[PDB]
């Protein structure tokens, strides 16, 4: 079996280690979903008239 | 009807001397002028609340 060939280990651990926490993650940072556009019609601090 | 329908000594004629110059209180009205400030006080304090509207 290659894949018990230990002397091609670190060619296949290293770049790994790159693409799953470096480039994977900073590929998913940079997918963001941003909270509902919910526009609130009921927004008025408003007051009595003066009296 | 009251000259010639008394026949009593002129008091017909003194009731109506004393009442031809009568002086009647006309009451004052010594309450129009404080409503009247406080009508300026009050559009005062509506003109600045319509500014900051």
């Amino acid at each position: 079996m290659p894949q018990l060939n230990t002397t091609v280990w670190p060619t296949m651990i290293t770049p790994m280690l790159l693409t799953l926490f470096l480039i994977t993650q900073l590929k998913m940072l940079n997918t963001n979903y941003h909270l509902p556009p919910s526009p609130k019609p009921m927004k008025m601090k408003n007051y009595n008239k003066p009296w | 009807y009251y000259k010639a329908n008394v026949a009593k000594a002129g008091l017909v004629d003194d009731f109506e001397k004393k009442f031809n110059a009568l002086k009647v209180p006309v009451p004052e009205d010594k309450y129009t002028a404080q409503v009247d400030a406080e009508e300026k006080e009050d559009v005062k304090s509506c003109a600045e609340w319509v500014s900051l509207s």
